[PDB]
């Protein structure tokens, strides 16, 4: 009965050389039963990404709550929402339930559309922001990502480079936890084109 | 016009016609009067005997606040009544807070700022007494007389109802007369002389004449009502004047 | 974590670590604990990182309305009884434990805000997991009438005290001076004395390495 | 309550739901239809703390069945089960929370395609080609990994049913007393009164 | 959650 | 007691006027007047400091507000009106905005929230409409330059330039002959300054005139150093010297 | 009491007429027209901004047409400020309602809604009706491309072409004699100018008193776009047509 | 005519003509007469019926063993005011063990009544009492108006005619005053009192409504053939 | 014509409920009068006690808000008090809220919103009554600011209020034309308050006696009202020169 | 925490220590534990710091409206409302108070609000955890109309045997000294007060 280790999954961030990398794990468990090998955690509303780890039952709440808001930003403010104010967004959203959280290890990415900058963010579940010019990490395997991540991870790699290095951290790390794993996906993020990539994993 | 048919209204001039009024009401009723002391207050009220069917003694107007705070008021006598039920609140509440016994120009206040409050809306009526109040407090002795309007003052003396001219009159002698100060048992005595003196102008019907005071030294600062030897000695003191 | 807060003759300084940690993990290798209440206002926060971010910046929006209000420069006293009030009304369950320094029209200020709503007054403050260390070091070097260039080498020694033998605290030193009748410089990295040695090997992989299933272009625009 | 399975195929969604109500050591009922039709076109089974089952099952009913009213149309089973999710999304933060966990089978007349929604109590919804609700999953979703093919007919759908309640007595510790067969295609719902 |  | 105004004051007569609004809008033609000019970088907002009594100290008395670093609002009409319209606008820009999204709203944004505002006093229980007129000027990144007028209905006009209040229509008249869409803020004062002299009957000097832009960002104005992304506010209200320094090159 | 200065918004004439819904209609017959046309493959939007000041910012101005989701839009006739009111409250409707079913609004429901919030300012609360009435432009999966209006009585009503405003008389007998149901969206673009040319109060129809939108399927492949014009846009699509 | 819209309102010669007006629901009402000794008190009130077929308005009301009163104009109004009364009498009772004092009960009711006066919305009481009871200071009569004013009396009488049964008694005073420890004589008093009051109608056994509280008596209401004694 | 019953606008665009508000303004028929030192801020008004049975020392339209606060008003007593209570209630929140005492002009512009509320919403009425609030403010030095019913306030040089303001005005006018400053240059609030008092004089034409007069005096850190031998004491100054 | 006050013959004086502890560890050892709720009324906290605090600032708010409506409040009207807010939420306070003022009338008063929130006028009060080792000194020592010199030296000596056993008591000794002559502020170093 640990909320944030019920269902299991992870998702990482990278930042590479006029491009950002977003990447998930499929698994939605039962504790030790596996029930879904399609369960993505990577959303996004423009061209601003978020992965979101922890109780599933959130992951999907949360999703349909920001959908909600950046609708309703872009009816007001006449343009699709940027990383930076969503990332704000993210923060004000998940404080307001300080004190009845949603268990969730939400994170963002993506690339301004003004200043062409690679941006990715990281917050715990009350909401504090943890910026990061390398790379963020999420979920039951976390510890594995931080360790795959710290060692594996060089700045300014090109997409088809960056592509291998997240692909290599959540795929060993996820191999490492029981509740992580039953595929992935990687989303290679350009000023102006994004490709999505299922990876080929063991399905134990 | 139709400006005095709405209570908080301003007419033209700058005048709450509603509050006017409400003073109508207060002209209209009984003599009531305040004698400010040496070491205290007296209050004394005209009581008109309708009917021989009326008990004597027992139609009590004057009200005490607290244990040191004596009140009579002259109009809607319900009014009255009302003012101070709000009045021994006002009391209580600081009393629980503050420990000491409410001092009577903060009470004063608490009175003015409520009648004040009934000026300020067309949903509620302004309060049809003036209403003669005082006690002795850690500062001495205190007199006030408090209208319609929120409007109170300290006085000397203090008179209101139909007779206020004539008391008024009476009043102004006695601070003339008496600069150094008047003792409280002389009060009671002059009290009952300028209720009997008012009563010529409330004159069909035969009147019951009712004192209290607070005083430092002969009711040790509490209110009390003045009943037996003590009032039957002022009844007959305000009978020789007049004749 | 590891703030402190020095008052020198014309102003006060406040520093703080540069790590944020989840358990025995380290979340952020370089994250900022120094927050803007107002222009001449600055706070260092430990404790629940969320809880000292969100009071910070709800205390400074108050600030910046009353400010304009008023017509007025923001006082550090103001921004203290603010804090002191929301965290008293919530009885501790706001992990905020601040150090609010700063200069106003009545001069240089320096407090200490806990949990539960307590506060401090002195002209030098440690709080946080590496405070003892911080501490410590200010004991042993902090005098009366300290120059400014004397208050940022006392505060940065302390933070750097925490840094080496805290194991909560480390990274990088974040510096603000806070000094009467001039702007408040925020110095951001004042100190990076933990720099990462060149690996011993690059990682980059072979175009390819990755086994791939699945590839689709997504689309953003409308 | 207990065993609720759910098994997409080609053209069509079969419900099988345990007909035994326990209490205590006492079987009390052992023909208990463990299902509502929200609509024409979309069946729900249900399983979990007693009372609140059927308390939820029928609150949802006549939402559908209202929506179905005011606007003369059918809510397609993807428009059901996230209505039903966002229910039970509520419920769990509530005072006290629905402990009800629920498959939705239902056919979308505008795709025409077979759909099955598995959906706890928390709100995790996952749309999926075979579903099942407590103990049941550790021992039919493995046989059904084995045995399932996407392109199976209704008749092939129920003999892979089959082959898992056959399991499930087999090495089940409690007597569910068997269950009742729902199919949910084209044609609208209909019960399998033989199994 | 994260502390400092 | 408590308010038994639960109805609306301001109502349609037969003819289709809402009788209120037309009527603070006539407050708002008796009100001084004040402008607004747009320059291709920045814009400019003035007004008449009307003083009550020579006794009276006109630099107490704001009639060009900051609203945000890069926003300000001027009005035409009832100045106690405006005073606690820009209090409430001041707290909105936080509360439904800077709160949530951690930056300073647009300037439309902003407008519309203070536009809903007064539009609520039109149709809410028991108040009259707010009898005042707002100018207000702005810049944000991703719209630029802007000013916005708001009248007593709660409807809003984004203007090149224009003028509200005693003197508006003569004033309006003057500002179409001497617009154009390449001018310079530099110029865009001189106009102002110009357009205001002939409403203006008495003194004309920077101690009566209240004039205010929305420019370069001024990093000397932010109070602090060390955070490159802040460069400090684009409002600046002009000094009684900076203006009477453009009056004598008038 | 307060009795005294109550206007009684929402009460019957001896005639059984609502008397704020009545002068209400009144006010919006004076507000600038604004012309929905539905043609067999998108709709029209064409509004009439009320007398332009040459000062005033055309580009960056909404008057007239707003977005209400991705797939519906509004032309507006009466008070602006009461209209954003409605129009923000529809907006979140909108996304409850996405939010609970993971479907976009059918237009109906999102201006049955609308409409019944401007009933209930007529029935009781004792407040003024919005002075507003709308033209909803919108497409949904279930009955394509459809045109509503709304008025201060919280009534709709369906329509192929629709004028709101100012000569609504006029503008409505000359969309019944030239419009058809076999009707492109480039020929309803032509009749909503030629209608507002005429019934115009103005003495000649010009790009910067006009606002203009089109919903089309017009985008790649099943799916919706919304084409709110820009000034330019304007000034062609009118010297296209032969007006200038 | 201008001021009489609301209670809220005074005219500009300072009167308050709703209560004025409600004073006028008590005038049209039946007669009820009270009067007490030093040991009884005894109220005696004239029923009115609609016609013939009708039953007679029963016009007096217990609110505890030791006091009730009886009523003259809106019958509601006396419900709702002595329902009032006997929730204090009762709070009296379970809180400090003690009997509500008659004095007491005037001044609760003068307060309520009051408050009706001065706010916007509600409206004066449009019913006259006369309370009536034996507490720990010997026998009571009150008359009660919905003005607020409560008088404390030996006899009054108020309702159509009130003034020929208050004339008698202001006459009979010092008579009826002493008819200590004698129940009979004392209502006899009250009988031949509402008799003054009477026009064309005499007192019969359904007409005549007597109530009585004293020293030993609980506060016990007499109709029907238990008041064809004193006719 | 209802009006001009309620703060709802005429169709000339004016608030006749507010207009006859400040005609309640004079409805007492008392001057006041504020002049600003080096050091002080002082304010004068007149003390007319007409009633013999009058307690004098009861009879003040001069209110200590806060230590460092005070204000006078010109108009009925009622509207005065309840002006001065809830002035005296926000200065004591302000200090417990922001941890400082409130300022003169922040006070003023409180009790101004406060004001103007009565003029936007229906079921208040306006007070009639006219607030002039002297301190010396630890920021900005001697200040007065003056409220009164249309919820208008600003700062003053100097400043005069009631029936013979205008007379008052144009007499410190002349004065402020001649000294060419914006205060009274004296070191002593003792010859502030004699000047204040002289000036009114010479605009109203008429003599004071001690009981004619009522002085305000507001120094750092603390406003205090002068007792009648504090004013005959001052009376004698003037005469004496 | 050692506070205490001792009333003599020209007024009241208020002693305490400067040690403020979280478990062993001292957060500060220059703690001011003497606040002012008005001119002349003082109060001393021990218990929860940030209770204490949060109490001590709502009185002063209260003495000062009290201030402005009735003058000056007497030192006992400061002790009920303390007593008011300690009494009525003894429930979630941490907070031991002695009140201690002087009026020209009462001259030295000194009132002790212990936990319950009960109000207790004595001569002199000790409080907090270091008051329990003096018990026995401070009886033995206290007399009734001792001059300032005297009060002085007692609370020194007092304060310093409960620092001296008490590990929660530390730092400097400050004192306050309430008299008509005005408000006087006194400090001593541990150099002093240790080898008494
Ligand atoms: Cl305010
Ligand atoms: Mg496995
Ligand atoms: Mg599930």
């Amino acid at each position: 009965s640990d909320p944030s280790s019920i269902n299991g999954g992870i998702v990482v961030a990278m930042t590479g050389k006029d491009c950002v990398a977003i990447a998930c794990d499929l698994r939605l468990g039962s504790q030790s039963l596996g029930v879904s090998n399609k369960f993505e955690k990577i959303f996004h509303y423009g061209h601003v990404f978020l992965g979101i780890t922890g109780l599933a039952t959130d992951v999907t709440t949360l999703n349909e709550m920001f959908r909600y808001k950046t609708n309703l930003y872009k009816l007001k403010e006449e343009r699709a929402i940027e990383p930076e104010t969503f990332t704000q967004l993210v923060s004000s959203s998940l404080y307001e339930r300080r004190f009845g959280p949603y268990f969730v290890g939400p994170v963002v990415a993506g690339i301004n559309s003004k200043s062409g900058k690679p941006f990715i963010a990281g917050f715990d579940l009350i909401g504090c922001i943890d910026e990061a010019k390398d790379f963020i990490v999420s979920g039951t395997a976390s510890d594995q990502l931080f360790g795959m991540c710290e060692s594996l991870y060089e700045p300014n790699l090109e997409p088809e480079d960056l592509f291998e290095t997240i692909s290599q951290a959540l795929l060993n790390a996820a191999d490492r936890d029981a509740l992580s794993g039953w595929g992935a996906v990687v989303y290679i993020i350009k000023k102006d084109e994004v490709v999505k990539r299922y990876l080929k994993m063991r399905q134990d | 016009t139709g400006y005095d048919l709405s209570n908080s209204v301003f007419s033209p001039d700058g005048r709450n016609f509603q509050v006017e009024y409400a003073v109508k009401a207060v002209e209209n009723g009984t003599t009531s009067i305040g004698i400010k002391c040496n070491d205290g207050v007296v209050f004394a009220v005209e009581k008109l005997i309708t009917s021989k069917l009326l008990v004597p003694q027992k139609n009590v107007k004057i009200q005490v606040v607290d244990r040191h705070i004596g009140c009579v008021y002259s109009g809607l006598i319900p009014d009255g009544r009302h003012l101070v039920n709000r009045g021994r609140e006002e009391a209580a509440s600081f009393k629980k807070l503050y420990k000491t016994p409410i001092p009577i120009p903060a009470f004063a206040d608490r009175l003015g700022q409520y009648v004040q409050a009934h000026t300020l809306y067309n949903s509620v009526r302004p309060f049809g007494v003036s209403t003669i109040f005082g006690g002795v407090d850690k500062n001495g002795a205190h007199l006030y007389m408090l209208e319609p309007s929120g409007s109170y003052w300290g006085y000397k003396g203090a008179a209101t109802g139909k007779g206020r001219q004539s008391a008024k009159a009476e009043l102004e002698k006695l601070v003339d007369h008496h600069p150094e100060g008047l003792s409280a048992r002389e009060a009671v005595k002059q009290a009952a002389k300028i209720i009997y003196l008012a009563h010529e102008d409330n004159k069909e019907k035969d009147f019951e004449l009712e004192i209290s005071w607070c005083s430092l030294s002969e009711t040790n600062g509490l209110h009390k009502f003045v009943k037996g030897d003590l009032l039957q000695e002022a009844i007959d003191f305000a009978q020789k004047e007049i004749n | 974590t590891t703030i402190v807060g020095v008052k020198f003759n014309n102003g006060v300084v406040i520093a703080a670590d540069t790590r944020s940690t989840q358990g025995p993990i380290v979340a952020d290798k370089n994250c900022a604990k120094l927050h803007r209440i107002s222009p001449k206002i600055w706070c260092a926060g430990a404790g629940t990182a969320a809880d000292t971010e969100a009071v910070t910046q709800l205390i400074g929006s108050n600030i910046e309305l009353h400010s304009l209000y008023t017509s007025r420069e923001p006082r550090v006293v103001s921004a203290l009884q603010m804090l002191k009030q929301h965290l008293f009304k919530y009885q501790g369950h706001i992990g905020a434990y601040l150090i609010v320094a700063g200069v106003d029209p009545t001069g240089s200020h320096l407090f200490s805000i806990h949990a539960h709503g307590s506060t401090d007054v002195g002209y030098y403050l440690s709080l946080g997991s590496g405070s003892l260390a911080a501490m410590a070091v200010l004991e042993s070097h902090w005098k009366q009438d300290l120059t400014k260039e004397e208050a940022i080498k006392l505060a940065s020694d302390a933070i750097q005290a925490g840094i080496w033998n805290d194991l909560g605290s480390g990274s990088n030193v974040d510096v603000c001076v806070m000094e009467i009748g001039k702007d408040a410089e925020y110095l951001r990295n004042y100190l990076t004395p933990n720099v990462r040695e060149e690996k011993q090997k690059s990682y980059k992989f072979p175009r390819g390495t990755t086994a791939v299933l699945k590839e689709s272009i997504v689309n953003i625009c409308d | 309550m207990d065993i609720i399975l759910g098994i997409r195929v080609q053209d069509s969604v079969i419900l099988a739901s345990s007909k035994a109500v326990t209490r205590g050591i006492s079987v009390l009922k052992d023909s208990d239809d463990k299902t509502r039709q929200l609509s024409p076109h979309t069946l729900m089974s249900f399983a979990g703390e007693a009372g609140d089952t059927v308390q939820f099952a029928e609150y949802i009913q006549a939402n559908i069945q209202l929506y179905s009213i005011r606007e003369d149309y059918e809510l397609s089973p993807q428009a059901v089960s996230s209505f039903v999710r966002q229910e039970l999304a509520k419920s769990i933060r509530s005072r006290r929370p629905y402990q009800v966990n629920v498959l939705i089978g239902g056919y979308d007349k505008k795709k025409n395609k077979p759909e099955l929604y598995q959906i706890d109590y928390l709100g995790t919804k996952v749309e999926l080609p075979y579903g099942a609700h407590g103990y049941s999953g550790f021992y039919t979703f493995s046989l059904l990994d084995h045995h399932y093919r996407p392109d199976m007919t209704t008749e092939e759908g129920l003999d892979l049913l089959k082959l898992c309640v056959q399991e499930l007595e087999k090495r089940m510790p409690m007597d569910f007393k068997g269950v009742i067969v729902k199919i949910v295609d084209k044609d609208g719902i209909r019960q399998v009164d033989d199994f | 959650f994260l502390y400092x | 007691m408590t308010d038994r105004y639960s109805f609306s004051l301001t109502t349609f007569s037969p003819s289709g006027k809402l009788g209120q609004i037309d009527y603070a809008l006539t407050a708002v033609k008796q009100g001084v007047t004040s402008l607004g000019i747009k320059a291709t970088n920045g814009v400019v907002i003035a007004t008449e400091k009307k003083s009550s009594s020579p006794l009276a100290m006109s630099e107490t008395l704001s009639k060009v507000s900051l609203l945000t670093p890069d926003i300000g609002a001027v009005y035409s009409g009832m100045g106690p009106d405006y005073r606690v319209l820009v209090d409430k606008s001041r707290k909105v820009a936080h509360t439904s905005y800077k709160r949530i999204y951690g930056e300073y709203p647009p300037t439309k944004l902003l407008v519309s929230e203070v536009a809903k505002i007064m539009q609520e006093a039109t149709q809410s229980g028991g108040v009259r409409p707010f009898g005042v007129s707002l100018l207000i000027a702005g810049h944000d990144e991703f719209n630029g330059f802007s000013l916005y007028q708001v009248d007593p209905s709660g409807s809003y006009f984004p203007w090149k330039a224009t003028a509200i209040g005693k003197g508006s229509v003569a004033a309006k008249t003057f500002l179409e002959k001497r617009w154009n869409d390449e001018l310079e803020l530099e110029d865009a004062i001189h106009i102002a300054l110009l357009t205001l002299k002939e409403s203006v009957e008495g003194e004309f000097n920077g101690d009566t005139i209240e004039l205010a832009i929305i420019g370069d960002e001024n990093p000397d104005l932010l109070g602090y150093t060390g955070i490159p992304t802040d460069k400090g506010p684009r409002f600046r209200k002009l000094t009684s010297q900076e203006i009477n320094d453009r009056l004598e090159a008038l | 009491g307060s009795r005294r200065y109550d206007s009684r918004t929402t009460i019957f004439s001896p005639e059984g007429r609502l008397y704020q819904v009545e002068y209400a209609l009144e006010s919006i017959s004076h507000a600038g027209t604004a012309i929905g046309i539905m043609a067999s493959d998108g709709i029209v939007l064409a509004a009439e901004r009320k007398v332009t000041s040459t000062l005033l910012e055309q580009d960056t101005s909404t008057e007239k047409l707003y977005k209400l989701n991705d797939k519906i839009a509004v032309a507006v006739a009466g008070l602006t400020a009461d209209a954003e009111i409605l129009i923000n409250t529809a907006r979140i409707h909108a996304q409850n309602y996405l939010k609970t079913y993971n479907e976009d609004i059918p237009v109906e429901i999102l201006v049955r809604r609308l409409s019944d919030i401007k009933q209930g300012y007529t029935q009781h609360g004792g407040l003024r009706p919005f002075g507003v009435s709308f033209i909803y432009a919108g497409y949904d999966d279930r009955y394509g491309y459809q045109l509503y209006t709304s008025n201060p009585s919280g009534n709709y009503t369906g329509w192929k072409a629709i004028s709101v405003g100012a000569n609504t008389s006029a503008a409505q007998t000359l969309l019944q004699m030239d419009y058809k149901d076999d009707m492109k969206v480039d020929d309803a673009i032509e009749l909503a100018l030629k209608t507002l040319s005429k019934t115009t109060d103005s003495s000649a129809l010009t790009y910067d008193r006009l606002e203009f939108a089109t919903i089309r399927k017009g985008a790649n492949d099943g799916e919706v776009y919304q084409k709110i014009f820009k000034p330019q846009e304007i000034k062609d699509i009118l010297v296209k047509t032969g007006i200038t | 005519n201008n001021y009489d819209g609301d209670t809220v309102t005074f005219s500009p010669t300072g009167r308050l003509f709703q209560v004025e007006y409600a004073l006028e629901a008590i005038k049209q009402g039946s007669v009820t007469v009270g009067l007490r000794s030093n040991t009884h008190a005894v109220l005696v009130a004239l029923k009115r019926n609609a016609d013939e077929l009708s039953s007679y308005q029963k016009k007096i009301i217990k609110c505890d063993e030791h006091m009730g009163l009886s009523l003259a104009g809106l019958a509601p109004d006396a419900r709702v005011l002595s329902n009032y009364l006997r929730q204090q009498c009762n709070y009296s009772s379970l809180v400090f063990n003690r009997k509500l004092a008659v004095e007491r009960a005037g001044h609760l009711l003068c307060d309520k009544a009051q408050k009706n006066t001065q706010s916007y919305g509600g409206r004066p009481y449009g019913v006259g009492l006369l309370i009536i009871g034996y507490d720990k200071s010997g026998a009571h009569l009150l008359e009660f108006q919905p003005s607020g004013n409560v008088t404390e009396l030996y006899g009054t009488a108020i309702g159509a005619r009130s003034q020929g049964a208050k004339t008698y008694l202001e006459r009979t005073l010092d008579t009826f005053i002493k008819i200590d420890g004698n129940p009979d004589e004392l209502i006899k008093a009250g009988v031949e009192a509402i008799s003054q009051s009477l026009r064309d109608e005499s007192l019969t056994v359904d007409n005549l409504s007597i109530a009585i509280v004293g020293k030993d008596t609980p506060f016990t209401i007499y109709d029907g053939e238990a008041v064809a004694k004193y006719i | 014509g209802y009006d001009r019953h309620i703060t709802i606008f005429s169709p000339e665009g004016r608030l006749y409920q507010v207009e006859y508000a400040f005609k309640a303004t004079n409805q007492t028929n008392i001057n006041s009068l504020a002049v600003r030192g080096k050091d002080c801020t002082v304010v004068i008004s007149q003390k007319k006690v007409p009633d013999k049975l009058l307690d004098p020392t009861t009879v003040s339209y001069i209110f200590c808000i806060s230590r460092t606060i005070g204000m006078v008003v010109n108009g009925p007593i009622p509207d005065a008090r309840n002006a001065a209570l809830r002035a005296k209630a926000e200065a004591a929140e302000f200090r417990y809220k922001y941890g400082y005492d409130m300022p003169c002009d922040v006070l003023a512009k409180r009790m101004a919103n406060l004001s103007q509320i009565y003029t936007q919403r229906a079921y208040m009425r306006p007070l009639g009554v006219i607030l002039t609030f002297v301190s010396v403010d630890e920021e900005l030095g001697p200040s007065i600011y003056k409220t009164d019913p249309a919820g208008y306030y600003v700062g003053y040089k100097a400043t005069a209020t009631g029936p013979k303001q205008q007379e008052i005005t144009t007499n410190l006018e002349n004065h402020f034309k001649k000294s060419k400053i914006d205060h009274i240059n004296e070191e002593s609030w003792e010859k502030v308050v004699e000047f204040a008092i002289t000036h009114m004089i010479d605009a109203l034409g008429t003599e004071f006696s001690k009981n004619d007069l009522e002085v305000g005096v507001a120094t750092k850190d603390k406003f205090f009202t002068l007792s009648a031998e504090n004013i005959e004491e001052r009376l004698v100054a003037i005469a004496e020169q | 925490t050692s506070i205490m006050a001792v009333t003599f013959k020209d007024g009241v004086i208020l002693g305490a220590d400067s040690r403020t502890t979280t478990g062993a560890y001292i957060a500060n050892r220059v703690t001011d534990k003497l606040t002012r709720v008005h001119d002349k009324i003082w109060c001393c906290r021990s218990g929860s710091a940030a209770d204490t605090q949060a109490i001590a600032d709502i009185v002063q708010y209260h003495l000062e409206l009290y201030t402005s409506q009735y003058g000056t409040p007497s030192t006992e009207t400061a002790a009920s409302v303390f007593k008011e807010l300690c009494y009525e939420n003894k429930d979630n306070l941490t907070a031991g108070i002695i009140v201690a003022g002087y009026d020209d009338k009462n001259k030295g008063e000194v009132y002790t609000i212990p936990l319950g929130g009960s109000v207790h006028k004595l001569p002199y009060a000790i409080a907090g955890s270091g008051s329990t080792f003096i018990y026995g000194y401070c009886d033995k020592n206290f007399r009734e109309n001792m001059s300032k010199e005297e009060t002085v030296d007692f609370i020194k000596h007092s304060l310093s045997q409960a620092i001296k056993w008490d590990g929660s008591s530390g730092g400097v000794i400050r004192m306050v000294v309430l008299t008509a002559a005005g408000v006087e502020r006194l400090i001593f170093y541990p150099d002093e007060y240790e080898q008494l």
